[PDB]
């Protein structure tokens, strides 16, 4: 798996915080390593593990940042009837009543059923690595460079996505606008 | 060499003064309540409706 | 020479790595002066006891036989509702299987007389742990679910004497003070 | 008096003591029981202790 | 004779047969796969993890009787005052006058 | 020979100096009488409690809970004696110093070192050279926060003002 | 009343189980001309 930008970005001799070295967990293959680990969490908890919780939670908050976005510019026909004039949090409430959220519960929860198989298989060698589900339908990670960097994108974008939902959740909670109504003002 | 089998020793034991035994474990308990409240209720106790 | 677990302490020096949910936590030293065979078969015991009752005070919060005593969500006024005929006839269950795995075996100078290690009644109908590895994992596994269920069915209990709430009504109500 | 309880077990507290102190001697007496040898034997009264 | 006593007997019977039938599944088939391993997320170097798997540690130390007699013995005479007993060593019995 | 903090005075002996802040001032000499390691460890601890009490007499007075009552700290001592809280943290401290007390038992036949519990969780004295000063920089905090706590606390009863309050009106 | 009546249980139980177990502990053997 080698790294793309391998001396720029993700890779050794590019540490994030000069002073302090990495923990001995963070190597150099390791994808999106810039060596940044102040708190240590590495040396505890496996790799394999944190990776997994990284890339779960960017394609979460990937999905969720541009769900509160889409769910301002437009809405599926009939949401407004059922649900009335509902932003991000209140939303939630009235569609657990409606019974939409028990579904994507039931629904995800039966996928991360074998995501939780597939969590076991890959930390007792089964050889799958962090995040990989076999999930490419279009086969535009068959050619292995632009994996790569495709790879950077994704834990990047993830992270991004992840301080975005933030944003936009807690600009929820002080004005009670969506991102949309938010950001003209 | 079992805590019971000391107690069932001690109980069978003929080197008590008054032997006890398994007889004795409701003996001794009874015969010491009705000694203890026939006692108490011959030095004081009120009339009785017979 | 110093307690993981604590790390000011010094190890217990019967505390050891082959016992499997060793991590040096004897503080007031009790396996010194009692069978650590009989100290982790009453922890086992414990933990597989209140491992069921958690789920318990879950399930029987949700459903129940629908026989007439046996609906009473709150377990800690459940346990009355349900006759103690019946509770006795399960609490004589209990007994005979006490007596059955133990196998007559049952007080701290007999129990472990025939060989058999603490806390195994020789039960593993599945998830099998020939494996030594497996069963160096499930041990641990099951001594932290163990120790774990032990402060749960403790909340769940002392809290549903607090409030008259069975466990997950409690929380959502979570009516404070 | 004269109701016909069993065994007098008005209040359900009775029978706690009732069914346990058996128990809990009945657990000491397994001790006694399983250090014995338990094989049969062909005469009036077991001489093994 | 009743339909529900019906019911019951063939549950009951469920349950008699369940550990015959899957015991020997249990038995011919097994775990012993030599893969099937439980799994953690903490690193194995530190988990406090079990060491010869089942142990049983032999024992000859003190009684049952002495031990609850010991642990009778942390309000008898625990720890606590003892170290507020004179300097052990000596005291500076040969506490220099100047001193 | 002499104690340099107290020159009229000799040295006291058992306060040799290798434990931080010590400037040989023991004048009524505990340290003759008694080990120590347990004063050592005593001072620690009641200097702990004192720098979280100073910190927490001020923090009270800027910002009380808004779950709780606006109470001035000595007020609230009565007030949580009975609204449970006072129990849980008096409940919370016993249960830490019984593990104390297997501590000091350690400190006793010399397992462990006076006002030591491998505390670092974020590992920020590991240095020996920092770690030493900032055993030295412990112990005068402690001592000064000794001082600071009964202060605040004594104000409070002889003049009804919080001391941020005292302190800006005399 | 009540008190008394578990109290009374209790005791009686306990010196009948003693009792009981007790007779049930290879009685017979307890003889001096055993071995
Ligand atoms: C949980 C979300 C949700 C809810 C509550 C409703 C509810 C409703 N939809 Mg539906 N709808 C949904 C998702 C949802 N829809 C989705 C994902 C699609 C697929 C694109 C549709 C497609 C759809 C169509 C095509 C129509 C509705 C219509 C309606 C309303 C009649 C009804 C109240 C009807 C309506 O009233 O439209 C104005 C209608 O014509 N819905
Ligand atoms: C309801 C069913 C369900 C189930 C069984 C699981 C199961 C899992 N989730 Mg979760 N998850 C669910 C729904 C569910 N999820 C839903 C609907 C979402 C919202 C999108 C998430 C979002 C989510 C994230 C973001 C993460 C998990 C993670 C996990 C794993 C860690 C479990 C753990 O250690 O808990 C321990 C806690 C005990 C109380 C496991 C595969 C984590 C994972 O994979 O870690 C590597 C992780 O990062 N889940
Ligand atoms: C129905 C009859 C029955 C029988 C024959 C036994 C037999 C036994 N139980 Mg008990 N047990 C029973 C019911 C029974 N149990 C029930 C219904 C439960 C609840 C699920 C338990 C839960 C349980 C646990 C969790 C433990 C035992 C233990 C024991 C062993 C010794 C108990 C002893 O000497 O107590 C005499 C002493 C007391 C009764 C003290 C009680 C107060 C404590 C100190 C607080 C023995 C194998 C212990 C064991 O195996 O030791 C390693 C043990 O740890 N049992
Ligand atoms: C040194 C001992 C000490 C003692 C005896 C108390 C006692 C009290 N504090 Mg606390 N407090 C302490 C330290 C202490 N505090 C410290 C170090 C801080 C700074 C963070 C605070 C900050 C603080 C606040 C902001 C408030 C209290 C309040 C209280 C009351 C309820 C407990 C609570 O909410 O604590 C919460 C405190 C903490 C979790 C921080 C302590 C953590 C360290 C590790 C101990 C009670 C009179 C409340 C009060 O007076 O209500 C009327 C209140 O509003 N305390
Ligand atoms: C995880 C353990 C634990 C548990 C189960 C509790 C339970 C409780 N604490 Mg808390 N508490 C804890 C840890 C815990 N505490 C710790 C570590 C401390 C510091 C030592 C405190 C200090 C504390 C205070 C100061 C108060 C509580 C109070 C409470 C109550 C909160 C429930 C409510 O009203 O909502 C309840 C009795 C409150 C209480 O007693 O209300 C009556 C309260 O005022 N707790
Ligand atoms: C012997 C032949 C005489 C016949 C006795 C009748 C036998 C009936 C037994 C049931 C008694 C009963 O139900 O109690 C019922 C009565 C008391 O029950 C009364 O019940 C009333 C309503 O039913 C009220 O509740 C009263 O409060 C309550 O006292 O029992 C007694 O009188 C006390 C029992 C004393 C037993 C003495 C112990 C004997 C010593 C050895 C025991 C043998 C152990 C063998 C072990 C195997
Ligand atoms: C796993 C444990 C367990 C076992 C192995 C077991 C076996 C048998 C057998 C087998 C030989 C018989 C024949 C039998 C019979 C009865 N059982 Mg029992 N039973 C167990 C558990 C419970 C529970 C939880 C309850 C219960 C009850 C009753 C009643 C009620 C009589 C009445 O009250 O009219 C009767 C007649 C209920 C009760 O007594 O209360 C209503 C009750 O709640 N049982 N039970
Ligand atoms: C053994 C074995 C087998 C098996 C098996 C089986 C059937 C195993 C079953 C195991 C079970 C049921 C385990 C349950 C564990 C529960 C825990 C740790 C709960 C913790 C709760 C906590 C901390 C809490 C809390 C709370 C409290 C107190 C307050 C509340 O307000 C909130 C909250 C609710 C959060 C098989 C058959 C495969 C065969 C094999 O050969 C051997
Ligand atoms: C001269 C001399 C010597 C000496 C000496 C000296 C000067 C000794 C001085 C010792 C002193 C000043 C000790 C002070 C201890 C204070 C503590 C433990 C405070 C705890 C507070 C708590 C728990 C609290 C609280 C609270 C807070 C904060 C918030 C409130 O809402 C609630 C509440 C009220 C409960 C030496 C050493 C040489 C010996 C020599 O021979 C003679
Ligand atoms: C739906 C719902 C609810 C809800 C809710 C939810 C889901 C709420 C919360 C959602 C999310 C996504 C929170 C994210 C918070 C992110 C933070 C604070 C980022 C910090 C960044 C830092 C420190 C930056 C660090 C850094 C960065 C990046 C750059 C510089 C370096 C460094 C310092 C390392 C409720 C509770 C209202 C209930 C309701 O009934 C239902
Ligand atoms: C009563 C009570 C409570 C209470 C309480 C509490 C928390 C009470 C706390 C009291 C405290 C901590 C008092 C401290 C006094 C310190 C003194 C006198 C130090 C003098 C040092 C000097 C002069 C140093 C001298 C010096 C020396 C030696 C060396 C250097 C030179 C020099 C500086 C000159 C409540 C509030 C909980 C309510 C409850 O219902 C009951
Ligand atoms: C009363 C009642 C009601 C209804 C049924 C019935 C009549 C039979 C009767 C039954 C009562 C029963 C079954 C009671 C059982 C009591 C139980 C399960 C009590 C449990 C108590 C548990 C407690 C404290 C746990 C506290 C643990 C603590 C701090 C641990 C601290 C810690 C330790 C030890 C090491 C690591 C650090 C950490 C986590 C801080």
């Amino acid at each position: 798996l080698p790294l793309y930008g391998e001396g720029k970005l993700q890779g050794p001799g590019t540490q994030a915080i000069p002073g302090s070295e990495p923990p001995p967990a963070l190597d150099g293959t390791w994808v999106g390593d810039v060596g940044f680990d102040p708190l240590g969490f590495s040396r505890v908890i496996d790799m394999r593990w944190l990776r997994e919780a990284e890339l779960k939670h960017g394609r979460v908050c990937m999905l969720a940042a541009t769900g509160m976005i889409v769910q301002d510019i437009a809405l599926f026909p009939g949401v407004t009837k059922t649900f009335g004039p509902a932003k991000i949090t209140a939303l939630h409430d009235v569609a657990v009543k409606q019974g939409s959220m028990q579904q994507l519960l039931v629904w995800l929860g039966f996928l991360e059923i074998f995501g939780f198989v597939a969590i076991v298989q890959m930390l007792q060698g089964s050889g799958r690595q962090p995040g990989d589900f076999g999930f490419d339908p279009l086969n535009c990670g068959a050619n292995t460079d632009t994996l790569a960097r495709r790879q950077l994108v994704e834990l990047k974008n993830g992270r991004l996505a992840m301080i975005a939902t933030g944003g936009m959740i807690h600009h929820f909670f002080l004005t009670g606008k969506g991102p949309i109504e938010f950001i003209t003002t | 060499a079992s805590a019971w089998e000391r107690f069932c020793s001690w109980i069978t034991s003929t080197d008590n003064r008054l032997y006890i035994g398994w007889f004795g474990v409701l003996m001794i308990p009874t015969l010491l309540t009705a000694t203890t409240v026939y006692i108490i209720a011959f030095v004081a106790a009120p009339p009785v409706d017979i | 020479d110093r307690s993981y677990a604590m790390p000011f302490l010094s190890r217990p020096p019967a505390l050891d790595g082959s016992m499997a949910g060793d991590v040096g936590f004897d503080p007031l030293g009790f396996s010194n002066y009692f069978d650590l065979k009989w100290l982790r078969e009453a922890e086992l015991k414990h933990g597989r006891v209140c491992m069921l009752g958690c789920l318990g005070f879950l399930v029987q919060e949700q459903a129940n036989l629908p026989l007439p005593g046996f609906d009473n969500k709150l377990a800690t006024e459940a346990f009355f509702s349900v006759p103690a005929g019946g509770l006795w006839q399960i609490f004589f269950s209990l007994g005979a299987i006490e007596i059955i795995t133990n196998k007559g075996k049952l007080t701290p100078g007999s129990m472990f007389t025939g060989g058999r290690a603490p806390g195994d009644l020789d039960f593993d109908p599945l998830n099998l742990s020939v494996d030594e590895t497996a069963l160096r994992r499930f041990e641990l596994a099951e001594l932290k679910h163990a120790r774990l269920a032990m402060i749960g069915l403790g909340g769940m209990l002392h809290q549903m004497l607090l409030t008259k709430q069975a466990p997950i009504e409690q929380l959502t109500n979570f009516k404070s003070l | 008096e004269g109701t016909g309880e069993a065994l007098g077990i008005d209040d359900t507290r009775l029978i706690v003591p009732v069914i346990l102190i058996p128990v809990i001697t009945f657990i000491l007496y397994a001790g006694f029981a399983s250090e014995q040898d338990n094989e049969d034997f062909f005469d009036t009264y077991d001489q093994r202790r | 004779t009743a339909p529900i006593v019906h019911f019951g007997s063939v549950i009951s019977l469920w349950l008699l047969f369940a550990l015959p039938v899957w015991s020997a599944a249990y038995k011919a088939a097994g775990a012993d796969t030599a893969e099937w391993v439980g799994v953690s997320q903490v690193t194995e170097d530190a988990p406090g993890i079990g060491l010869y798997g089942k142990y049983a540690p032999e024992y000859d130390g003190p009684t049952f009787r002495e031990g609850l007699e010991y642990v009778l013995s942390f309000a008898w005479k625990p720890p606590i005052l003892i170290a507020w007993k004179p300097r052990a060593d000596l005291d500076r019995a040969m506490m220099d006058p100047a001193r | 020979d002499f104690s340099a903090a107290v020159p009229f005075l000799k040295r006291p002996s058992n306060l040799d100096g290798t434990l931080a802040g010590d400037v040989g001032f023991d004048p009524l000499g505990f340290s003759d009488v008694f080990d120590l390691r347990v004063l050592r460890e005593a001072e620690l601890k009641h200097g702990r409690f004192a720098m979280l009490a100073v910190l927490g007499f001020l923090v009270q007075e800027v910002y009380t809970f808004p779950f709780f009552p606006k109470m001035a700290p000595v007020d609230a001592h009565d007030y949580f004696v009975t609204q449970g809280g006072g129990s849980q943290i008096i409940f919370w401290i016993s249960f830490v110093e019984i593990f104390g007390v297997v501590a000091l038992f350690e400190l006793i036949q010399g397992k462990r070192d006076a006002g030591d519990f491998a505390f670092d969780p974020l590992g920020l004295g590991k240095d020996e050279a920092t770690l030493a000063r900032y055993k030295v920089a412990e112990i005068k905090h402690a001592r000064l926060a000794m001082i600071a706590i009964g202060g605040f606390i004594h104000q409070f009863w002889v003049t009804k003002q919080t001391v941020l309050e005292q302190l800006g009106n005399f | 009343m009540f008190t008394l009546k578990i109290v009374v249980y209790t005791t009686v139980t306990f010196f009948v189980s003693l009792f009981t177990f007790g007779f049930l502990s290879n009685d017979a053997s307890r003889n001096p001309n055993r071995k």
